[PDB]
């Protein structure tokens, strides 16, 4: 009902906003069973672990969706049709 | 319409019975017609008809697959109502599984249009009961052994929109065993109702009840223990604690509440030997309007015991109120230090009322009012501001050891109240009460001889006030005077506002 | 009641310590309403938002500051006098 393009930023990162949750490199919020628990697809075992962030809300979001929007239920092994990933990285200068 | 048979469908997605949204609209029956379902996602029995009713009695419904739906991924119960009435009487309702695999929900009503009534039925699998989404259910006679109870949630990554769900419970019992992983015994989310009517809710890993995001939990001699932990969990939602009765260990509390949370304790027992009656805070919410500042109200005849009778987290407002003849003995504390030193911290205030009493000591409350009620201060204390009336008391404990008297502080004194004070006339030694900003009103003090046979007359401070206050003391003994051995003293207030206690020799 | 170069690192930041906490880049500690709370400067919406740490202690922490002191109860949308911020970068070697 809007757009891709009433989603682009200053900087033109399309669909910046309200379209999917990218996943964070953040962890807070939420934590899960505070006993250790076998969910990293046979990587080992976690406890009592930390959400993992997930930013600017998806497209069912509603009016929640925005540059600050933010989510700290979900652990790092849950999945979701409206979660993604944007990537970052630094600036080099030589 | 099905008679004694033996229902069972290893067949995979296949329901031991399943009525069609659109099938028959009408009333159907089951007698000991037991069901057995292995079929991966496939339940015992799936009601799915806003017109039909499904009476289920002396059988047996279980399933052994791991149930689910991708309808948002919400895994479903044995048994699942999602349109029309559901009679359970006299049933065993089993989900056996795995953890990992399977929730093992025995029992799943959602929907607005979702009933079931569960009569001296039992239910079983470390997924408990589930009600949600504008469902009604009602429970007696019944056991929930392993899973629990479990109303409502919390956002499901979108906007909840209204329709309330309602349950009533005739003493039935709870559990949820340490097995199970849940994190509450019983549990209610949202705009949701739960009544329980006598009976043992026993388990959570956290919690025995959790309220929260605006229940509604009224619980009519329920009782509840553990078998840090709290007994019942509240939030900005309401919990009615009616005849029931609340232990808790060690490390934990009877109640906690935060953020806008309203209880009301009435007759019952709250008891926590070596922690806390009460605990207030943890998990923020800061908003500049003074909303509901959270409120806990023990009365008509409450019973309240502990280490401390309220710990406060600190940086939450809170209020509360022992009326209507409750009796609560511990302590009251708050944490010293404030979360963020410099900014705004609201009060802690109590009311004692109609017939109460708190026996314990303090110096974390704001401002207390005794009111037609008593104190029994056990220590050394500190008050903000104190107000009395109708024969509010501050009855002073008596020491155990000879000479060891008391001190109250207060920063304010108001209305019209009773102090009892102790007296060590032969160490010439006394309880006192120092206000040190404003006193004011006629109040009256009844001095108890706790250290006989004086060898001379001594004066003995018992009330310390600021500048020229405007507080009248009156000794309340008969007479206006107390006779310790061969001694008479009275009470004489003394330049800037210090009454003293002078006596001499009394008359032949 | 001390004076400022009391707290002085031993690389020559002012004012290192216990004079203003400064906001961190780090989310942990106690997390906020789980349920959609608009307080972003209206761009979006936060749930279960963790505390964004503070560190050092202000002037007004006594024995509570220095260069470990850390508060994780502010939530990111929480405004006091006794927050401001000291920035860092990396360190380019070429
Ligand atoms: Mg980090």
């Amino acid at each position: 009902t809007s757009a891709w393009n009433i989603f682009t930023s200053k900087w033109g990162v399309v669909q910046a906003s309200g379209c999917l949750w990218t996943w964070g490199n953040e962890f807070g919020g939420v934590n899960g069973a505070s006993e250790y628990t076998a969910n990293t697809g046979g990587r080992g075992s976690v406890y009592a672990q930390p959400a993992a962030a997930l930013f600017g809300g998806a497209w069912n979001g509603t009016s929640l969706s925005g540059s600050r929007a933010a989510l700290w239920y979900s652990g790092p092994s849950f999945s979701f049709a409206f979660f993604g990933a944007r990537g970052v990285c630094d600036h080099l200068i030589l | 319409d099905w008679n004694n048979q033996s229902i069972i469908k290893a067949g995979e997605r296949q329901h031991g019975i399943h009525i069609k949204q659109s099938d028959g609209a009408g009333v159907r029956t089951a007698t000991g017609t037991t069901i057995k379902v292995s079929g991966r996602q496939a339940q015992g029995v799936l009601l799915e008809n806003p017109a039909a009713e499904l009476r289920f009695q002396n059988g047996s419904v279980t399933s052994s697959g791991q149930l689910f739906d991708e309808g948002v991924r919400r895994f479903l119960g044995t048994v699942t109502v999602k349109a029309g009435k559901l009679v359970a009487d006299h049933a065993t309702l089993a989900n056996v599984s795995d953890t990992r695999d399977d929730d093992g929900i025995a029992l799943y009503v959602a929907g607005e249009q979702a009933q079931a009534s569960i009569a001296d039925s039992t239910l079983q699998g470390a997924g408990g009961v589930r009600v949600e989404r504008g469902a009604n259910v009602t429970v007696q006679r019944s056991t929930i052994v392993d899973g629990g109870l479990h109303i409502g949630t919390l956002q499901p990554l979108q906007p909840e929109d209204l329709p309330p769900s309602r349950v009533v419970l005739g003493d039935t019992s709870v559990t949820a065993v340490p097995a199970s992983g849940a994190p509450a015994a019983v549990s209610v989310f949202g705009a949701n109702e739960l009544t329980v009517d006598g009976g043992h809710i026993t388990g959570g890993r956290a919690a025995g009840v959790a309220a929260m995001d605006g229940a509604i939990v009224h619980l009519q001699r329920a009782t509840i223990r553990r078998g840090g932990w709290y007994g019942v969990d509240v939030s900005d939602s309401t919990v009615d604690l009616a005849q029931s009765i609340v232990e808790a260990p060690q490390l934990g509390a009877a109640i906690r509440a935060g953020r806008g949370a309203r209880v009301t304790v009435s007759g019952g027992s709250l008891s926590a030997p070596h922690g806390n009656v009460i605990e207030t805070g943890g998990g923020a919410r800061r908003f500049p309007p003074p909303a509901s500042p959270l409120s806990i109200t023990l009365q008509a005849g409450a019973r309240a015991q502990g280490r401390a009778l309220l710990y406060r987290v600190l940086p939450e407002p809170v209020k509360l109120t022992l009326a209507g003849g409750a009796q609560g003995q511990g302590d009251i504390v708050a944490t010293e230090l404030p979360p963020i030193p410099g900014a705004s911290s609201g009060p802690l205030d109590v009311a004692l009322a109609s017939q109460a009493r708190w026996t314990g000591a303090t110096r974390a409350v704001d401002s207390l009012s005794i009111d037609n009620a008593t104190w029994v201060m056990t220590d050394n204390s500190n008050v903000g501001a104190l107000r009395l009336a109708s024969d509010g008391s501050v009855d002073f404990q008596q020491p155990a050891e000879a000479g060891r008297f008391k001190v109250l502080m207060v920063d304010t004194l108001a209305g019209s109240g009773l102090f009892r004070m102790n007296v060590f006339a032969d160490l010439g030694l006394s309880d006192k009460l120092v206000v040190m900003r404003d006193a004011s009103g006629q109040h009256r003090l009844w001095v108890r001889n706790s250290g006989s046979e004086p060898a001379s007359a001594n004066t003995m401070l018992l009330v310390q006030t600021p500048r020229g206050s405007a507080a009248t003391f009156t000794l309340a003994n008969k007479d206006g005077k107390v006779d310790i051995g061969t001694y008479r003293y009275r009470l004489a207030a003394n330049g800037n506002g210090q009454w003293s206690l002078v006596g001499a020799k009394a008359p032949p």
